[PDB]
């Protein structure tokens, strides 16, 4: 596999790609901006930012930026999480002057029409009022909340209406110009792109940029006129940085009554590491049940075999210049922003084969047995078994 | 005081356990009492809202 080089210029913005033979390139740019970084008076400003970036900078303005993006024939997409930003672009290799040049202008110089601004708060607030509808984004929205309370990490990237109703040109440009600084940037490329042409054209363009405690604890909605009951219980996940994840990733191949998911969600010393599940409600408690009884079964039931499984599907999760442009570039913005290098899929193999049984269930036993867990309930939820209960396998 | 003491022979023996009846309910009435308190502080502290959509 070719190894993913990085430059660093002088802004500080680093350079990351990976060439690779696919023909089209994923050109993104991360940044270090979350909703962790926000302060209750700007909890949407991210998103709401993330909504005015399309909409024209100085240099294109109007309909421009998206006209050009789509003449060119590249597919222009954005999103935002807790901890990072990612706006990023899928075009022709070819295209490489034409859309650097673009996502500088996006990251930078963007010009915020107030005009736009007041559609956008339109926007983000009606899809609000109907965001309820994703029940699971919910359920995922309260367990970050109830479990990190008192901290910045609670707040959600979309913020609260009353945010997003509140806010102006000079609200979003201050964290526009606080949190979009170059050494918190990467410029991260992935498949037929030269690297020395892609610094060239970052030296040319874009040479301009300028606490977490887990709280056990249970949220739940009681609404009872929905057909069916989404939990989700978690306990604090190790880190983005902290070696056992690995052993962890591989307790959850293991797991793998309804829609039965595992998470393991990483952010900055912090996370979730848990399972969420949607069930009628009369099967609530025995799901619960369940998934706890799998927790300890790790904790005991560690087949040399089901190890190995754990392994192999875990093996086939990593992404590559096969999963194509986008996935990698994906992952070489978050590598160069998390670890701050690319973890190249050698390393990778090397510590899933050095996760056996033993260590499996000795970094189990210490996150989830005796850890007070976080829960989440939305829907049919009275017969959720109550915190004293669950927090009490006894098993 | 003979009277006494054949009429309950066991007055002093009983006083004893008594006092040891005293000192373990002492110590034992707290700690369960705090036991009760850990296991109903979840409910004591549960804040309920209300919102209608």
């Amino acid at each position: 596999v070719p190894e993913t080089q990085v430059s660093i210029l002088d802004n500080g913005l680093r350079v990351a790609s990976e060439q690779s033979s696919h023909a089209t390139c994923t050109v993104g740019v991360w940044i270090d901006a979350g909703s962790r970084y926000e302060t209750e008076k700007n909890n949407g400003a991210g998103y709401f930012l993330e909504h005015l970036a399309f909409k024209g900078t100085k240099n294109r303005p109007g309909n421009a930026l998206e006209k050009e993006v789509e003449s060119i024939g590249a597919h222009l997409n954005a999103y935002s999480t807790r901890e990072h930003t990612a706006y990023l672009i899928k075009a022709l290799s070819k295209d490489l002057p034409k859309v650097v040049e673009l996502l500088a202008d996006i990251v930078q110089n963007s010009s915020l029409e107030d005009s736009q601004i007041e559609k956008e708060r339109d926007v983000i607030l009606r899809e609000m009022q109907e965001n309820d509808a994703s029940m699971q984004n919910v359920v995922f929205d309260y367990l970050h909340a109830t479990a990190f309370q008192g901290t910045p990490l609670a707040q959600a990237v979309e913020g609260p209406s009353e945010n997003v109703r509140r806010l102006s040109r000079t609200d979003l440009t201050d964290y526009l110009n606080r949190h979009y600084k170059a050494p918190r940037m990467v410029l991260a490329a992935a498949g037929g792109v030269e690297h020395q042409q892609l610094l060239d054209l970052a030296q040319k363009h874009l040479s301009s940029v300028s606490p977490c405690r887990f709280t056990g604890s249970e949220i739940r909605h009681r609404d009872d006129a929905l057909p069916l009951a989404h939990v989700a219980i978690a306990v604090e996940g190790p880190g983005w940085a902290n070696p056992d994840n690995v052993t962890l990733q591989v307790a959850n191949a293991i797991i793998g009554c309804q829609s039965f998911q595992t998470f393991n969600i990483s952010y900055s010393d912090t996370g979730l590491l848990g399972a969420h599940f949607v069930c009628d409600a009369m099967s609530i408690d025995d799901m619960v049940f369940f998934l706890q009884g799998q927790w300890m079964r790790l904790c005991t039931s560690a087949t040399e075999s089901e190890v190995t499984r754990g392994k192999n599907i875990l093996r086939n999760a990593l992404v590559s210049h096969l999963d194509g442009t986008t996935p990698v570039c994906e992952d070489i913005g978050r590598s160069l922003l998390t670890y701050g290098r690319r973890i190249p899929l050698a390393e990778w193999e090397s510590r899933i084969q050095e996760v056996d049984a033993q260590m499996l269930r000795d970094i189990c036993s210490k996150y989830f047995y005796d850890q007070c867990p976080a829960v989440a309930g939305y829907g049919p939820i009275e017969q959720l078994p109550d915190y004293n209960r669950i927090r009490s396998g006894m098993f | 005081t003979f009277l006494r003491w054949a009429s309950e022979p066991e007055h002093d023996h009983r006083k004893r356990m008594g006092l040891k009846m005293l000192l373990m309910m002492g110590l034992l009435l707290p700690l369960t009492y705090a036991m009760k308190r850990h296991k109903w502080s979840v409910l004591k502290s549960r804040k309920l809202a209300y919102r209608p959509p």
